[PDB]
RNA sequence: CUUGAGUCUCGUAGAGGGGGGUAGAAUUCCAGGUGUAGCGGUGAAAUGCGUAGAGAUCUGGAGGAAUACCGGUGGCGAAGGCGGCCCCCUGGACGAAGACUGACGCUCAGGUGCGAAAGCGUGGGGAGCAAACAGGAUUAGAUACCCUGGUAGUCCACGCCGUAAACGAUGUCGACUUGGAGGUUGUGCCGGCGUGGCUUCCGGAGCUAACGCGUUAAGUCGACCGCCUGGGGAGUACGGCCGCAAGGUUAAAACUCAAAUGAAUUGACGGGGGCCCGCACAAGCGGUGGAGCAUGUGGUUUAAUUCGAUGCAACGCGA
């Protein structure tokens, strides 16, 4: 807005392991309001990857979001009617948004049966740089190595 | 500030006397701004002629990168 | 092939692109690159950030002559002045001297017509 | 201007003093200036504008040194 | 008779004028060296130039035009205008204290001279720039704005032209009427105190429709000249004069309108500016537009498809 007056929201912490960050995973997986669905359906793909994986459901989840975790973006900014797109820096914060929001779309479109089996497999191949949401960190990284040369206005 | 040749009397500015138009050409070579050193007009006329004729006998350079 | 060990990097930054030419002490080119034949075209070309990637790639083809330090000669009104140069030192060479080159005429011929843009 | 990098010269205080000699010789000032053809009205009233500004806000300046802001 | 007007002597400042010479920076072109895939240009592009070696960088050469810095609401000139440096010929201005003439003055129809830029004639010159023109774009079109080129011209000598928002839109000369801050150039007395010439800005009275002007008057007067008499037609036609021409100058009528005009005021608008707000952008999340259906609307049909709402702010509206 034109203020700059919003403080920040609580959000609770999650039941199976302590997890802010699977509430705010959840809630990004989230549809229709249907909480509990998408943490059951999460806890499920989480604990697939955790017998897939053995390291833990927070850390294989965490080593999915850091090499899905993007470090530049660019911006779109308008010149002389042309439109510049300018590599800005990101917040930790809206980086592991972008993450995990990456990582549910190309969940959400791939080509299992059930949707927790996509998430699982998906944060898998995540973790191992074969997913679309890698590819996206991929292609966000280039895009702003392209026109890095406007890091500057 | 302080005009000098008023200060002194002197009575023309002399292009032979290259040590004082040192003073009043900058060392890329060009003559400075009387504003700049307070020079008065009159004399600042006899400066900038004195200069050219000195640059036109080559005792000084009319730029700093010939 | 054979080795100088000083030269002389002429800088020609115009508002369209910049030009990094490397002689030796007599005028006679050693290597050169520019911003257009970079990867950059148009807005790019004509930036500060494509203008040091000239300068640095114009080093790298002047590596053959173990060329040590350099004078820097800096032509034209453009943004890729500093940025050339702040990539010819951090390249690896040993900036010596840095003299501005631009012309100017002392009067002289005239110049183009204004453009009513 | 040509700048001499100096002995034990750190080299970007020395790109800061041709930065100031070329700021202060006027070199981007007259490519920017003799690029185009100036009509030598136009630059007689240039000129004067820009004096009648100057002693314009000299003066402006003067008389507000002697008001109360607030 | 000497204060108006003018002459003589010392000095001072200035891009005033005419003629010749000379210098540095820079552009373009030529000869060659190095060197290698670009350059150049634009909002983005293309035309154009470059492997037949461009651009870049260096050495040498030719040529033309203008004179960065000084540089300044600084100066000089009747105005138009005048700017590197040196020399020759030349006009004027102002200052200081005198000597001289003795109203010799002011203005000026007709006339005569000078008179930016463009333009014209003859003969040179031609770097850069650039009407015309050509191509490349842009666009619905684009005879433009932008880009790449490019000829007259711009330069010189002589002659012609005689017009410009040739402006301070303010005729010349003379006299008088509070101030303040500066610039520039003389000069008297000792950084301080006087007196002159030119000149920038603010402002009093006064004047003005107001805006403003205001000792450099648009204030208070006198002399003389030019000019105006509603807008359009029209500074046009015809005729005279002038011109090589382009055209200049002098300069109507019929006819038509009730206005056209100036200054200032309140709004509004601006692809003017400054500062702020709003699910207005950005960030997101979910919808509509596609299908089947409900309903309203329009329109067609009908005897009737009752009448009304019908940009936002009508269309699940009166209902
Ligand atoms: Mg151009
Ligand atoms: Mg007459
Ligand atoms: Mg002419
Ligand atoms: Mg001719
Ligand atoms: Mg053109
Ligand atoms: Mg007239
Ligand atoms: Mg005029
Ligand atoms: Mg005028
Ligand atoms: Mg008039
Ligand atoms: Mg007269
Ligand atoms: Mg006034
Ligand atoms: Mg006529
Ligand atoms: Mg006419
Ligand atoms: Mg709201
Ligand atoms: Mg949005
Ligand atoms: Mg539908
Ligand atoms: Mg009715
Ligand atoms: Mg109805
Ligand atoms: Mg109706
Ligand atoms: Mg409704």
């Amino acid at each position: 807005p034109r203020r700059r007056v919003i403080g920040q929201r609580k959000i609770l912490p999650d039941p199976k392991f302590g997890s802010e960050l699977l509430a705010k995973f959840v809630n990004i997986l989230m549809v229709d309001g249907k909480k509990s669905t998408a943490e059951s359906i999460v806890y499920s793909a989480l604990e697939t990857l955790a017998q897939r994986s053995g390291k833990s459901e927070l850390e294989a989840f965490e080593v999915a979001l850091e090499n899905v975790r993007p470090t530049v973006e660019v911006k779109s900014r308008r010149v002389g009617g042309s439109t510049y797109q300018v590599p800005v820096e990101v917040r930790p914060v809206r980086r592991n948004a972008l993450a995990m929001r990456w990582i549910v779309e190309a969940a959400r479109k791939r080509g299992d049966k059930s949707m927790a089996l996509r998430l699982a497999n998906e944060l898998s191949d995540a973790a191992e740089n074969k997913g679309t949401a890698v590819k996206k960190r991929e292609d966000v990284h280039r895009m702003a190595e392209a026109n890095k040369a406007f890091a500057h206005y | 500030k302080f005009c000098r040749f008023t200060a002194e009397g002197v009575q023309e500015i002399d292009y032979k006397d290259i040590a004082t138009l040192k003073n009043y050409i900058t060392e890329s070579g060009k003559i400075v701004p009387s504003r700049i050193t307070g020079t008065r007009a009159k004399y600042q006329r006899q400066l900038a002629r004195a200069i050219k004729r000195a640059r036109y006998l080559s005792l000084l350079p009319y730029t700093d990168r010939h | 092939r054979k080795q100088v060990s000083d030269g002389v990097a002429h800088i020609h930054a115009s508002f369209n692109n910049t030009i990094v030419t490397i002689t030796d002490r007599q005028g006679n080119a050693l290597g050169w690159a520019t911003a257009g034949g970079s990867g950059f075209r148009g807005s790019r070309k004509s930036t500060p950030f494509a203008a040091q990637v000239a300068a640095e790639r114009c080093a790298d083809a002047v590596k053959e002559y173990g060329i040590k330090n350099l004078e820097v000669m800096v032509k034209g009104p453009g943004p890729g002045r500093e940025s050339t140069i702040r990539a010819l030192n951090a390249a690896g060479f040993r900036i010596t001297n840095i003299t501005d080159v631009t012309p100017i005429p002392h009067x002289g011929c005239r110049p183009p017509k204004k453009r009513r843009v | 201007p040509v700048i001499k990098v100096r002995e034990n010269e750190p080299f970007d205080v020395a790109l800061r003093r041709f930065k100031r000699s070329c700021e202060k010789a006027g070199v981007l000032a007259e490519v920017r200036r003799r690029e185009f053809y100036e009509k030598p009205t136009t630059e007689r009233k240039r000129a004067k504008a820009s004096a009648v500004k100057r002693h314009a806000k000299k003066l402006a300046r003067e008389n507000a040194r002697r008001t109360r802001l607030y």
